[PDB]
């Protein structure tokens, strides 16, 4: 990552959200972490990152 | 012990995500909405 943001897309099965500020490994962990309930999925990030 | 005399049972699809919920019958919806929510000249019209 370098100059700007990773924006992408999250598409899983029927419903779609979209996050940003996407930067770095823990950054994604974290905002899926939040999002996960809403995809339906888990997000876990590991003591190895 | 006779032919098709059966009990019919319709449990739920599921008690999991999005399908069972309060259905959201709102102003922006679909893809946005008119006077309801949002300022105009005339205001609420008519309607059945």
């Amino acid at each position: 990552v370098t100059g700007g943001s990773l924006n992408f897309d999250v598409t899983v099965g029927s419903n779609t959200v979209s996050l940003a500020g996407v930067t770095s490994t823990q950054d994604l962990a974290d905002q899926l972490n939040s999002n996960s309930s809403k995809l339906g999925i888990t997000a876990s990030i590991n003591d190895k990152g | 012990s006779n032919a098709y005399e059966t009990i019919d049972i319709s449990l739920q699809n599921a008690s999991a995500s999005a399908i069972g919920s309060y259905q959201v019958g709102s102003n922006g919806a679909g893809t946005v909405a008119s006077v309801a929510g949002t300022a105009t000249a005339s205001g609420i019209a008519s309607g059945t």
